[PDB]
């Protein structure tokens, strides 16, 4: 690869000084490169990994739906359904290329809850990302398989971590939104949200001031979910 | 679409 | 070129959905197809073509100037300086490429004074980006390279357009700012911005109500600079 | 740096 020439410690350096310039497909080539030096990540490095892609795929979704939208309104020549498939295979790129991250080798040699948790929400983020967009003999495969992958972090991080734990937090956020955008489980999603909330709620008395405000922070986002869902 | 996790602060 | 193989209009029409989905590089490379079909473009495709650089230097130079931020501030290891240099690289290539397709072969074409004045304005803006950045033998050069296609630039606007003409506005705005910025002669701005200000305004009776609009919106933006200024 | 022509409304 392009960065197999660049010192790790570099490549942190100037993933985080991409994120400062809002240079994110630099900062995503960047963490790219340290993740496949071989060595596990702390969690700095992991949430600048996050980060990094959630940002790249975040624009290439929001630019696929457009499009996708102009193409539903249009049913004119091929122009419209052309430059949605290219966006759309470069999204599924960007996905392959995190999950492949993820595969080879991240998620095997993660052996902390913390790491093996974060890790498996990414997977199913990405597989949700191209449950999105797909059609045809895969999608109840890839639906299924960000299922799994959700599953077994949500498993995980009930047996290993507190429940106001910010990872445990969002990926119930995401696995909710999964439910309801993804699976056609409305109910599930809101269940789902509404314990994830109550069973923080019940545990924020044992939390420092700082960690209350990150906590808070993403139960407030499952509210503003359950508001809308309600 | 409903919303997902955001950006860390 | 990757573009070669699409039709003009494709490639116009593509440009119109990348701009819809805020996809400005994309954008960029259809427009860049487009000119180099070798036909003339219209208003309204010199705008697109516009748009599109414009925002892909925008970003870089935006990055750019955090990075520079951050060298300064510096003066640790080469990182910071080493990718400030990539993102100057990577922001010249683009002014490069824009020169390059002013130079073949859109400004020796353009016979109406408003794509010549449209065309040379550009140029203009994209040697004051080089400018921008330069440092060593040639940055004498590149600014008066800048400054050369302003004033060719004035030097028509005055004879063929009226005072209120939005492009003839946008070129006493960006040379004014050349000016300030560039030049070290803030004071020759300051007179630039004045002068087409009251011009604008003395003419702003003989438009219709659109086009006062597009005219009054240019000086807004004048007397910002202005008040900025002094 | 002092404001520029902006993108066209
Ligand atoms: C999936 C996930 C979940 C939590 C974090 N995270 C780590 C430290 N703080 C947070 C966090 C993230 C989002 C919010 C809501 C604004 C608060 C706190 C990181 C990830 Br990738
Ligand atoms: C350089 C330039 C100057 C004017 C335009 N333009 C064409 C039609 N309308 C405009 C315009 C641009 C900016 C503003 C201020 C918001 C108003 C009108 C285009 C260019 Br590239």
């Amino acid at each position: 690869g392009a960065m197999g020439s660049m010192e790790r410690a570099s490549l942190i350096q100037k993933a985080k000084l991409a994120e400062q310039a809002e240079r994110y497909e630099d900062m995503a080539a960047f963490m790219k490169g340290a993740v496949e030096k071989g060595e596990e990540l702390s969690c700095e490095e992991r949430n600048l990994l996050s980060v990094a892609y959630k940002n790249v795929v975040g624009g290439q979704r929001a630019a696929w739906r457009v499009l996708s939208s102009i193409e539903q309104k249009s049913n004119k020549g091929p122009e419209v359904r052309e430059y949605r498939e290219k966006v759309e295979t470069e999204l599924q790129g960007v996905c392959d290329t995190v999950l492949g991250l993820l595969d080879s080798h991240l998620i095997k040699e993660a052996g902390d809850a913390e790491s093996r948790v974060f890790y498996l929400k990414m997977k199913g983020d990405y597989y949700r990302y191209l449950a999105e967009v797909a059609t045809g003999d895969d999608k109840k495969r890839i639906i299924d398989s960000a299922r799994s992958a959700y599953q077994e972090a949500m498993d995980i991080s009930k047996k290993e971590m507190p429940p106001t734990n910010p990872i445990r937090l969002g990926l119930a956020l995401n696995f909710s939104v999964f439910h309801y955008e993804i699976a056609n489980s409305p109910e599930e999603a809101i269940s789902l949200a509404k314990t994830t909330f109550d069973e923080a709620m019940a545990d924020l008395h044992t939390l420092s001031e700082d960690s209350y405000k990150d906590s808070t922070l993403i139960m407030q986002l499952l509210r503003d979910n359950l508001t809308l869902w309600t | 679409r409903t919303p997902s996790l955001p950006t860390p602060p």
